[PDB]
Parts: structure tokens; C-alpha cells; sequence
């Protein structure tokens, strides 16, 4: 009816206003995050260069997410990749940064969850938060030889890819085949270098994940605002047709009553 | 031919730039780097990393911590915690933190962890005193 | 409502003629038709029962002519005609906000501006529930004093800027400082326009309170204490700083020297307040 | 000449007063050989009065309550506004759209007779640009390279395309900033702001309310002026020099006066 | 069949804002996220 | 538009008779009704002034038969009738691209396919703005 | 008319069903995007899903009031939380047959009492658990 279209048109108009407001905010965050990603990408290139040169091939899994949801298919697809890890390494403890990954994966593999970080995502990722995670991996004392970090890579503005960055241990680094070519190696040097290479890889993923998350949320609100705008236009034409049909039908009823006298 | 990747969480200095010499203060000794160096890796310590490019330009970059890695393909990856040029630093601030560190050492007492933190800040303060006054 | 339909149809014309007596004798009259929606219903009843041809919503074809020939008699007479005036405030009750209904469409076309009221704004605490973005006054600021026109021009501009960025203010807390300033100012001005019932205030009180709103004098106070500031600071300037009010009344505006004096009075009062 | 069919008049008077003003304009066309202007305000009240007259006469109304003779009542009046071999009558008609519905029978019948469109936007007026004509929403049927000319059409399409690019880049500037595509989008945004300023013009009928002497720009001076801005020949002038000046020679003279005063 | 929350004002389940009055699936989303938060609190 | 509604109602049938001269004499004719939506408005005016009961959008019930009896005269004749033909190109103006309205749906059910012109394609510079996916030739 | 149009046994079980369906209505929306739920909330969601599948019924097969009460009573007391909703109809036929020719004394006890006593509730639960073990 005319009232139903008017109520629906009012709701879609409010949906467009919220998503347009979200699009402007998320574009501002994405612009800031990509500005810092422009310098924090070679930082991870230099950090990963050593692990590339060693050609070491792989436990623990680091999952990067945020407590802020509805950013697109970020936490769902990352958790889906994590589910594929549960079908590949069922006996690997996973350290999550974000409640959304904990919510998805607790039902399936609650027996293989080491720790889940929370109260994260609203603040921009800085090195101190990376060091908090780095200190968490060390002082927990959990055994791990190999490992990987789950994060959303920043392919483009509209495309993000879920990849993994391998992370090894001090014990695995000493046992490496090509590590004998690297000199000046003792226990304290390897231990400190590994526990800072870990805090440089975690910082690299946190910058990549934040930029990918803001980019996905920006293009999701952009699609939502365009689709709500198209739905507003069709509901406006439906409202105008229904308003005109109601006026015409009501007048014909009055004319028929007047002519029948 | 020596690829330089001196970066930081704050700033970025060099990206695969040919440098004639970089001297790094590491825990394994405050040694220096030339192209086609020894395949090795070491842990940074509070000190003055110096950059001497192909033009011979001398640039001083004080850092607070980090990592240094030289691979077999003459690729240098120096990552530091907060690398700044030393010209935007104060020797008076360096001694103020150093005096504050000395107070922490004296007031540590049975707090051996706080004694370690006082020692750590003493090393940072002494590094900056030599950095700023040189 | 117990009166006959001809009596309800004839009452606006009877009251208009009573107000036209003051208009033609050099005096100024105000006429309120509360409300013209029910007068059109009474005229529709007579026309339908006289077998006159019904139109849209069964109203006769001369129901626009019914309200137009009533409302055109509100005029500002020339000085050669005595200089009197007659001001009309028709009331139209709309159904679920449908201002495109037949009778509201006619009266909106006839009148010189509208004052829209909404139930959504009514229960938000905005009383009187005037929609600023919808209410128009075609005479503009020509019907305001110099002091009111000076301050309401900046208030209209600031409230328009607040409604532009009103979507961000609902959830956005980590915004820029300019947007936070725009939403904070618009909250102060929206709380400023709230007014109780049966307590109209003089033009000096209205200008003074919205001068403090648009000059940033309320940015340091909470919106819940704006009403207490409205009455208490008015007392503070009515019996302790009467010389400033005398200068404003003598010159008809707020000079920069009087602006600086008001700034010192506000700062001293807010120290106490 | 004014004919002033007032609102407090019966529907017969309001329906025929457009024919009264049309008759005065027809005399100036036929018996004087002139190009007459006819202003109808409002054309919706002409339709509304005709609907009231048909309701009074007892005729069964058409869809959305309008008169059954709605197209013929509009058509009989609008077909007298044309160019003849003696002269012409050009009609500028204020248009009210009921309920913001362009599919309503009153605007839909009116739009079948219009040859142009001039949209006065309050957003343009808030930027200080007068007359506040929206440069993109205002349309015309004779904006083709056969009625006005090839240079007129190409310059008009280029101006519209530049302003459309400015509108598409305004959100990008608002989010990121002025630094975009080096100096290509910077050149486009600089020309587009010069276009918006050069669309403004002082009016002679308002020269005592604003103090600026009015301008009557010939069509060739307009085409030449906007071609100069589109070609980038005036990139070294400030955008203030394009504001409230008629000819393009006024722009360069104002820029010289600014350079001398600075 | 129970008139799920957010399906529409007067359509079996709903009542509230414009989205909840319109119903459909966004009103279901509003009711789902709200009831999940207040069930977590309790 | 200045002519009376009966003249606008009669004109499609007058032109059809002139085109049916060529069809019945072995020749071929093309006829364009520009536009039949305005003829339906003229016929609705005649019907409402004759007190006939209005229907959908106040149109009379025989507004379908108004166009059906007209367009059915456009036909290809057999060789025993001379082999002539009459080709009709009716024009219908929609409102905001609404082909589901009463009058355009009537003509679509009469004709042998429609050529749909889009406002969105026309704004983008695509001329003629023919919707390829929504244009049918039966 | 409300509960006055129901018999005493039906009124006892439909009132509890109307509360549980109200609680299920509060928690049925969690399947849209929720992933982790409380154990009591999951039990409410599971029982309400069983109740929604309990209200489904084929055409031309009206069941007696005693069968309707017994099936609804099992639905609202958690007797069907361990049964997949696809086999609810098969349980609705076979379990009703089991308590018809073997436990007809219990049916006579409910018919004479007119409601569900706590002793009869315990007896019916033991038959349900025995039948589900055999199921």
C-alpha cells in the first residue's frame, strides 16, 4: 500500500545516510592508513627478506582481526582460511587478535585456541601493540617450531587477499641449513634478533590488515550507498505511482456514488 | 651495489640505495659495513648509525634498538626501533634522562628489575650524550 | 463542533471582518484561524449536500477560492490608507505529515510561509517542535529588528551547517576538530530554541540569549544547563549591567564595544556559574 | 505589461488571465513585428484554475483529479506562443512541481511544450554566484550543432564536461586534498572554478542594490570568453578576476588592477 | 511463523525505528544484533 | 496540441486509411503514429466528457480496442490481394521509464515487438539510446 | 476466547509452549550473523527450532487432542533436543504408537487426572529416554 512504500522509503533513505556517513569516515581512515602503509610496506619487505633468503619452509598461528565488524568479508574469509588450517593442522594452537575470529572458530576448534586478544581495532596499530603481542608469544612459554601469521593483504582498493607470512622460532633458526652461512651467531644474538623480527613482521601485518580492512569497509559502504540510492529512486517512483493511483481510485468511487443517485 | 633498506616504524630513510659505508653499533661490536660484506646478522644497541653514500656524504642516524642483517647477495636490511638524525636531539635532555636514570639506579634498592631499567636508561643516556656532543 | 456546518464555514469570515475593523482604522490586528482544516470540512459538507460536483477528496472545486479569498484580506495597508495591518495565522492539521494533501496544498500556496511541526521532534525534547529546514518565511529578515536580524542571520547559517554534518554526529567521535565544533555549536543552538508553554519572552531577551549562542559563550557549558543559563544570566544583565542594555536599546544593534562588554560579563558570570 | 490574476479571484478569472497576457503579447508580435517576452507565474496555477473550472462545470475529472481537457487546455494556450512570419513570443514560465513528482499530470503536460529549462539553485546562490543558474541541471532543446553553431555547441559541451569533472572530483578533494594527479586535476579544478566565477554576471536592474554596473554580454563575447578559459590561455590570472564581470576583457582588466594594487 | 522480531510493525513481529517498522531483513539484523548484545550482558 | 480531441482521435485512423490505399493496391506503405499515448489522452477526454465510466488511470475500458482496431490494419497481404503491405511504427511515451503502465502495456500486447529507448543511455551520449536487452522483434 | 477454549492438559502445555516460543522468538534471529552463543541460549534455540518443526503438520491427517498434548509436552520439556528435526515426524508416529499399546495405563491415568502430575511427568520422561535409547 501507500503507507508501506512510504515507511520502506523512509528506512532506505536513513540507510543511505548512515552508509554515506560511514563511507566518508572509512575513506578518511583508509587514506590515513594507506599513507602510513606507503612507508610500512618496505619495512616488512626488509624484515621478510631474511626469511626469504634462508628459504626455510614450515605450531602457532597468528590471526589478525579487529573487534570492529561489518567491514565486509574480512573476518569471515580470514576465519574460513583459518578453518582450512584446522583441516590441515588440527593440533596447532592459534593466537587471535580480535573477538570476531574467536566467535567464528570457538564452535569448531575451541580445544585448539591458545589465546584471543580483544579490545583492539578502534585504535590505529602502532609498534607498542605489536610488542604486546610479541611479549605474549615469548613469556607464555608455549612450544612452537614453525608458524604463520594470518592477515588480509592489500592488493588494491577493491581487492584484498588473505595470505600468510611464515614465522619461525629461535630453535628452528639454529637448526636451519643455510643459517651456518650467517656469522656472529650465538644464543643471545639469535634470541634477540628473532624476538624483534617477530615484532617487525607483526607490525607489518597490522599495517596491511588495517589498510585492507578500511579499504574493504570503504568499498562496502560505497556499494551500499549506491544500492540504497538505486532503491530510493525505484521506491520514489513506486510511491508516486501509488499516490496518483490512490487519488484517482478515490475520486472514481466518489463519482460513482454521485452518479448512482 | 650495496642495497640499503634502512627503515623504521616512524620514518623510512633508504630503499635499495647504493651506500659506500654504513657503520652500525651492534651488540657484537660496533663494526662497519662495506659492499659484499660478511654474511651475518646482529642486534642493534643504543648508538650512532652512520651513512656514507656513493658521494661520500656523512649522515648520522641515532637509533634506540633494532636489528641488522647482511645477506650473501650484498643486501643490507637495517631495521631500527626509532631512527632519527642526531641534529634534532639535545645533549641537555640526554643528561637529564641520564640523571633521572641515575636516580632510578640509586632508588632501585632491592628492586633488581628497576635496577636493570635504570642501567638500560643509563646506557641510552650515555649513548645520546656522546651522540649529541659529537 | 456542535454548531452547524454553515456556522463553522462562516466563522473565519466573521472573525476576519472583526479584524478588518482594526486594519481599516489605522490599528494592527492579528487573526488566528484554528483551524482551517475543519472549516473546509464544513464547507465540503454543505457542497456535497447541495449536490454540487465533488472533486478531489470530495471537496468542491471552489475550496481553494474559499481559503484564498479569506487569507488575501490579511494585508499591510499603505500610509495613505491609515497604515493599519492584519496578520493571519491559519492552522492546518495534516494527516501523518502529508503536506501534499489537497487542503494543505491549497493553504501552503496561499500563505507567505509555513511553520512545520513534527511529532518526532516533539518527543525529542524540541518544544516548540519547529522544523527549521522545512519552515519558510517568504518575507525573510525584513520582518525583524536590527538586533534580531544581526544575530539570526548567523544562527540560520550555523544551524544549516549543523544539519549538513548531523549524520556524522550520531556515531562519529574521532572526527576533525572543525566537524566536532560544528556539531557542538548546533547542539547549543538547538537547545537554545527550546521554550516552555505560556511564557513568551521579550525581543531583548531573545536576542541576548541567541547572541550568547552564536558567539561561543555556550560552548563551555553543558546543554542541560542552557535553560538555567537562559534565566539566570538574564537576571544578571537586567539588574546589574543595565547600562549595556540601554546602549543596545538606544542604538538598536550590538557595537563591537558593546560586544566586548558582553564578553566580559559572560566570562565573569561563567566564573560564578 | 502586467495582468495580475490574483488568488482571491474566482477560478474563471485565474484560468483566463494567462490568455489575457498572451493577447497583449500577441499584439506586440503581430501588430509591431517584435520578439516579445511572456512571463507566466505560475503555470501550475493555470492548470489548477482550469481543474477548478471543470469541477465547477460538473465534468468528470481525469487521473489524479485533473480536468479531462487538461492537455487541450494547456495545448490551446501554449500553441499561441510561437514564432510567426511577423515576430515571435518567447515564454519564460515559473513551474511548480506538486509533491516533487515529475510524473504528475500537470508537469508532464507542461514539459511537452518546453524548449529549454532554467533551474535556479539555492546552492549556487550560497557560493555568491549570481544569477544562481545551475550550470548542469539547466537544459535546452536547441543545444545542438545545427541551431546555435559548431563553436557554440563545442564550447558549451566542454564547459559542461569540465564542470561535471569538477563535481566528480569534489569528494576526492574533500577526502584526500588538493594533491591529486600532480598538476592535471589541479589544472582541471583551476579552470572549473574559473568557469563557475565567469558564469556570474552583474545585472543592470540590480546595479543600485549592489553598486556594480550591469553588463549585457553579446553571444560572441561569451563564446570567445569561455573558449579562452577552456584553452588554458588565462591560467595565470586569479579566479577572483573572473567574478562579477561580463566580458573576458573585464577579466584581464580586473586582473591587471589586482596586480597593480598588490 | 512466530512473527520474528524485526519482520515489520503490524506484520507479526517488530516495532521501533524506521528499519524495524519497514521490516524485511534489516529489521531482522537490528533485532539479531541487539538481542545478542543483551543476551551476552545477562 | 491546439486541435480538438476528436481531431487527435481521428487522425491515426485517417492516416491509416491513406496508408491502406497503398496496401490494397499492391504497393507498400509505412505509417508512424507519433504518438498513440497522446491519442489515448484525447480519447480519454472524449470519454470523460461523455460520462463514460473511467477505469485504470481514468481511461475508458475500450482504450485497448482504440489502439487494437487501428494497429491490426497494418498487415502484409497475400499475392491474391496484390501483395501489398502496411507497416506501423506506433510511438508511446512512458513516465520515468515505466513500461508497466496501463497504456504502454496495452500497445505491447498489440504490436509485434517494441524498441525501448532509455533515458540513462541517452544521458551518456549513446544515440540512438536503444536498450538492446529490452528491444524485441517478434 | 484464550485458554477457556482449551482442555486442562492442553492449557498446561500450550502455556509453557507459548512462553518457550516467545523465548525462541527472542533468540531465533541469532542465525543471521551470530557465531558464539550461550549454552542456555543454545538450548532455547534448539528447543524452539524443535517446536517450530513440531507445529508443522501434513494435510488430511488431523491428530487427536491426547496426541497433540503428548507431542507438545515432549517438545517443551526438552524430550526432543537430542532428536534431529528431520526425524521429528517419524518420532511423532512411532513414539505415540509405543505409548499407545504398551503404556495405555498412563493414558488412562492422564485422562482421569486431566493434567500432568509430577509423577506422571517423570514416568513419561523415563519412557522417552527408554525409547530414545531404543531409537
Amino acid at each position: 500500500t501507500l503507507k508501506a512504500v512510504s515507511i520502506r522509503l523512509k528506512s532506505v533513505k536513513n540507510i543511505q545516510k548512515i552508509t554515506q556517513s560511514m563511507k566518508m569516515v572509512s575513506a578518511a581512515k583508509y587514506t590515513k592508513a594507506e599513507r602510513e602503509l606507503r612507508v610500512a610496506k618496505p619495512y616488512g619487505q626488509g624484515a621478510m627478506k631474511f626469511y626469504e633468503k634462508t628459504e626455510l619452509k614450515g605450531q602457532l598461528i597468528i590471526a589478525i582481526s579487529s573487534d570492529r565488524g561489518l567491514c565486509g568479508a574480512v573476518h569471515s574469509s580470514v576465519g574460513r582460511q583459518l578453518k582450512a588450517d584446522l583441516a590441515a593442522n588440527p593440533d596447532t594452537m592459534v593466537i587471535c587478535v580480535g573477538d570476531k575470529i574467536r566467535n567464528i572458530l570457538q564452535r569448531l576448534y575451541g580445544n585448539n585456541l591458545a589465546m584471543v586478544c580483544n579490545d583492539f581495532g578502534r585504535r590505529p596499530p602502532v609498534f607498542e601493540d605489536a610488542t604486546k603481542v610479541a611479549r605474549a608469544v615469548l613469556e607464555s612459554g608455549m612450544e612452537f617450531t614453525n608458524g604463520k601469521i594470518v592477515y588480509n593483504a592489500f592488493r588494491s582498493v577493491v581487492s584484498f587477499r588473505t595470505t600468510d607470512i611464515p614465522v619461525f622460532s629461535k630453535n628452528a633458526i639454529e637448526s636451519a641449513d643455510s643459517i651456518a652461512a650467517y656469522d656472529s651467531l650465538d644464543s643471545d644474538v639469535i634470541q634477540s634478533y628473532v624476538e624483534y623480527s617477530l615484532a617487525s613482521l607483526i607490525y607489518y601485518t597490522m599495517k596491511e590488515n588495517a589498510t585492507s580492512e578500511q579499504s574493504s569497509r570503504m568499498t562496502a559502504m560505497d556499494n551500499a550507498s549506491k544500492n540504497a540510492g538505486e532503491m530510493i529512486d525505484k521506491l520514489t517512483m513506486t510511491f508516486n505511482r501509488t499516490r496518483q493511483a490512490v487519488i484517482t481510485r478515490e475520486l472514481i468511487e466518489i463519482i460513482s456514488g454521485a452518479s448512482a443517485l | 651495489q650495496m642495497a640499503f633498506t634502512f627503515a623504521a616504524p616512524s620514518q623510512v630513510f633508504y630503499n635499495n640505495a647504493n651506500i659506500r659505508q654504513v657503520d652500525v653499533p651492534s651488540f657484537s661490536g660496533s663494526f662497519g659495513i662495506l659492499p659484499a660484506h660478511v654474511a651475518t646478522l646482529a642486534v642493534l644497541k643504543p648508538g650512532v648509525v652512520t651513512v656514507y653514500q656513493e658521494d661520500g656524504s656523512t649522515k648520522k642516524y641515532f637509533v634506540s634498538s633494532g636489528t641488522v642483517t647482511v645477506n650473501d647477495d650484498s643486501s643490507v636490511q637495517v631495521l631500527a626501533e626509532e631512527a632519527v638524525p642526531v641534529e634534532n636531539l639535545d645533549l641537555q635532555a640526554a643528561r637529564d634522562i641520564l640523571s633521572k636514570a641515575q636516580s632510578d639506579v640509586t632508588s632501585a634498592g632491592a628492586d633488581m628489575l628497576k635496577l636493570a631499567e635504570g642501567q638500560i636508561a643509563v646506557e641510552v643516556g650515555e649513548a645520546l650524550v656522546k651522540a649529541a656532543e659529537g | 463542533a456542535s454548531d452547524a456546518a454553515p456556522l463553522q464555514y462562516l466563522a473565519p469570515y466573521s472573525g476576519c471582518a472583526m479584524g478588518e475593523f482594526f486594519r481599516d482604522n489605522g490599528k494592527h490586528a492579528l487573526i488566528i484561524y484554528d483551524d482551517l482544516s475543519k472549516q473546509a470540512v464544513a464547507y465540503r459538507q454543505m457542497s456535497l449536500l447541495l449536490r454540487r460536483p465533488p472533486g478531489r477528496e470530495a471537496y468542491p472545486g471552489d475550496v481553494f477560492y474559499l481559503h484564498s479569498r479569506l487569507l488575501e484580506r490579511a494585508a499591510k495597508m499603505s500610509e495613505s490608507n491609515g497604515g493599519g495591518s492584519l496578520t493571519a495565522l491559519p492552522v492546518i492539521e495534516t494527516q501523518a505529515g502529508d503536506v501534499s494533501a489537497y487542503i494543505p496544498t491549497n493553504v501552503i500556496s496561499i500563505t507567505d510561509g509555513q511553520i512545520f511541526l513534527e511529532t518526532e521532534l516533539f518527543y525529542k525534547g524540541i518544544r516548540p517542535a519547529i522544523n527549521v529546514g522545512l519552515s519558510v518565511s517568504r518575507v525573510g529578515s525584513a520582518a525583524q529588528t536590527r538586533a534580531m536580524k544581526q544575530v539570526a542571520g548567523s544562527m540560520k547559517l550555523e544551524l544549516a551547517q549543523y544539519r549538513e554534518v548531523a549524520a556524522f554526529a550520531q556515531f562519529g567521535s574521532d572526527l576533525d576538530a572543525s566537524t566536532q565544533q560544528l556539531l557542538s555549536r548546533g547542539v547549543r543552538l538547538t537547545e537554545l530554541l527550546k521554550q516552555g508553554q505560556y511564557v513568551p519572552m521579550a525581543i531583548e531577551d531573545q536576542v541576548a540569549i541567541i547572541y550568547c549562542g552564536v558567539r561561543g559563550h555556550l560552548d563551555k557549558v553543558e546543554p542541560s544547563k542552557i535553560t538555567k543559563f537562559e534565566k539566570e544570566f538574564s537576571q544578571h544583565i537586567k539588574t546589574s549591567h543595565r547600562d549595556i542594555l540601554d546602549t543596545i536599546a538606544k542604538e538598536g544593534q550590538i557595537s563591537p564595544d558593546t560586544d566586548a562588554k558582553l564578553k566580559k560579563v559572560v566570562t565573569d558570570f561563567l566564573s560564578t556559574f | 505589461a502586467l495582468v495580475y490574476g490574483q488568488m482571491n479571484e474566482p477560478p474563471g478569472a485565474r484560468a483566463r488571465v494567462a490568455l489575457t497576457g498572451l493577447t497583449v503579447a500577441e499584439y506586440f508580435r503581430d501588430q509591431e513585428g517584435q520578439d516579445v517576452l511572456l512571463f507566466i507565474d505560475n503555470i501550475f496555477r493555470f492548470t489548477q484554475a482550469g481543474s477548478e473550472v471543470s469541477a465547477l462545470l460538473g465534468r468528470i475529472p481525469s487521473a489524479v483529479g485533473y480536468q479531462p481537457t487538461l492537455a487541450t487546455d494547456m495545448g490551446t494556450m501554449q500553441e499561441r506562443i510561437t514564432t510567426t512570419k511577423k515576430g515571435s513570443i518567447t515564454s519564460v514560465q515559473a513551474i511548480y512541481v506538486p509533491a516533487d513528482d515529475l510524473t504528475d499530470p500537470a508537469p508532464a503536460t507542461t514539459f511537452a511544450h518546453l524548449d529549454a529549462t532554467t533551474v535556479l539553485s539555492r546552492a549556487i546562490a550560497e557560493l555568491g554566484i549570481y544569477p544562481a543558474v545551475d550550470p548542469l541541471d539547466s537544459t535546452s532543446r536547441i543545444l545542438d550543432p545545427n541551431i546555435i553553431g559548431e563553436e557554440h555547441y563545442n564550447i558549451a559541451r566542454g564547459v559542461q564536461k569540465i564542470l561535471q569533472d569538477y563535481k566528480s572530483l569534489q569528494d576526492i578533494i574533500a577526502i584526500l586534498g588538493m594533491d591529486e594527479l600532480s598538476e592535471e586535476d589541479k589544472l582541471i579544478v583551476s579552470r572549473a572554478r574559473k568557469i563557475q566565477r565567469f558564469l556570474s554576471q552583474p545585472f543592470q536592474v540590480a546595479e543600485v542594490f549592489t553598486g556594480h554596473a550591469g553588463k549585457l554580454v553579446p553571444i560572441k563575447d561569451t563564446i570567445k570568453g569561455f573558449k579562452m578559459i577552456l584553452n588554458g590561455e588565462l591560467d595565470h590570472l586569479p579566479e577572483v578576476a573572473f567574478y562579477m564581470v561580463g566580458p573576458i576583457e573585464e577579466v584581464v582588466a580586473k586582473a591587471e588592477k589586482i596586480a597593480e594594487s598588490q | 511463523q512466530l512473527g520474528e522480531l524485526g519482520t515489520g510493525a503490524g506484520k507479526g513481529g517488530g516495532g521501533g525505528g524506521s528499519v524495524r517498522a519497514a521490516g524485511g531483513s534489516f529489521g531482522r539484523r537490528e533485532a539479531a544484533e541487539e538481542e545478542r548484545y543483551f543476551r551476552q550482558k545477562e
